[PDB]
């Protein structure tokens, strides 16, 4: 009988692995928005300074 | 006996120490079983003088909280509205229905749960089965270094008694419904081990509330 619960442990177990995973997945990809922001940032910020000293 | 408990009873420094006999319940039984005339106003008298000569407040919350929890109060109404021709009956009821009368309000809390706990009475009574107090209350069991929690541990690791283990299960289960953080501190005591062991319990009360607190446990 009581080995039943000790696999709902084990499942308890993989369901807080899960939730962790997805929960590590998420506060990575919450950063990696920061990361190409600030390259895409930088690319317009270099074309206007481009065109900027082209016209001066 | 009673009248050397009532003299016993006449110094503040002996009623502080007079508790560790457990006298408050015999004389209740006695307040219960005997209306007798002199019966009925030596315990009076000897619940008078423990109550009025506790100078210490914590004494005298304890003797009126102590006749409280052996329902004194009630039990005085019942001897006011039965024929004494005694003052000295008459004005000690009045008295102690004025006394218990402040401690009353201390155990009709939901506090009568408490009581069950430090008492060791665990029941299916109304306090436990009623949604209303784990709803508005179930954190609490994280009182006092977490006391409530360690008693129901103590009784489900401990107790013999089928109802007992089965009424902590259920208390566990409500516990966890009402309380989220309530499923981590019993997984950091530990005490989730008693419950997923008495599933196999030789009562079916105990093993379907074990299940029943397993599946408020595990399952959302």
């Amino acid at each position: 009988q009581s080995q039943g619960i000790q696999q709902l442990l084990q499942a308890e177990k993989r369901a807080a692995e899960k939730v962790s995973e997805a929960r590590k997945r998420k506060n990575r990809r919450l950063k990696q928005a920061k990361e190409e922001a600030q390259a895409e940032i930088e690319q317009y910020r270099l074309q206007r300074e481009k065109e900027f000293k082209a016209k001066e | 006996m009673i009248f050397s408990i009532w003299l016993l009873a006449f110094s503040p420094q002996m009623c502080e120490h007079l508790r560790r006999y457990n006298i408050i319940p015999v004389l209740s039984d006695i307040l219960q079983e005997s209306v007798k005339e002199k019966v009925t106003r030596i315990i009076l008298a000897a619940f008078r003088n423990f109550l009025e000569k506790s100078t210490e407040r914590e004494t005298r919350q304890e003797y009126a909280l102590a006749m409280i929890q052996c329902k004194v109060l009630k039990q005085l109404e019942n001897l006011e509205q039965q024929k004494y021709d005694d003052e000295d009956i008459s004005e000690d009821i009045k008295f102690l229905l004025e006394k218990l009368g402040e401690s009353v309000q201390d155990l009709s809390s939901f506090d009568e749960y408490s009581s069950e706990l430090k008492s060791g009475r665990l029941e299916w009574s109304p306090v436990h089965k009623s949604e209303k107090f784990w709803r508005e209350n179930a954190v609490r069991l994280n009182e006092k270094n977490y006391e409530l929690l360690k008693i129901l541990t103590k009784l489900l690791e401990v107790s013999d008694d089928p109802q007992v283990l089965a009424v902590a299960a259920h208390d566990v289960g409500e516990y966890v419904r009402h309380y989220p953080r309530g499923k981590r501190v019993i997984e950091q005591l530990g005490g989730k081990q008693l419950v997923m062991n008495h599933m196999h319990h030789e009562d079916q009360q105990v093993r379907y509330n074990a299940l029943l607190a397993v599946q408020k446990l595990m399952v959302h």
